[PDB]
């Protein structure tokens, strides 16, 4: 299919700091991509719950099957 | 309406990863000005 949009893994569980707009996730999570590639070593993503936020690419691994 | 994220500080470093500076903070500058008027004078010996 085309256009399918790209999952991850998360390696450790993350928190977020006060005003950076971070996204807080939990070791083993599944989130979407929104944007994998922002500058300074970050990405941004969505969740079950669908919250935005940016995640560290040394944080979490980004799984097979993407199109 | 969204739009992309600009990160206020570099990648933290992961757990169990190799060594390299990050989003360490750097230390605390160099201290500078004090009661340095009267200094010599509120220190003033005494003796009974």
């Amino acid at each position: 299919g085309s256009h399918m949009a790209t999952k991850a893994r998360v390696m450790y569980d993350f928190a977020a700091e006060p005003g950076n707009n971070e996204l807080t996730v939990n070791e083993g999570e599944i989130i979407t991509i929104t944007n994998p590639d922002v500058g300074g070593g970050w990405l941004e993503g969505r969740n079950i719950k669908g919250e935005r936020g940016l995640v560290p690419t040394d944080y979490v691994e980004i799984l097979p099957s993407d199109g | 309406g969204t739009v992309n994220f600009k990160p206020t500080r570099p990648a933290p470093p992961p757990p169990t990863s190799g060594q390299a500076s990050g989003a360490s903070r750097p230390l605390p500058p160099i201290a500078q000005a004090l009661k340095d008027h009267l200094a010599a004078y509120e220190l003033s010996k005494a003796s009974e």
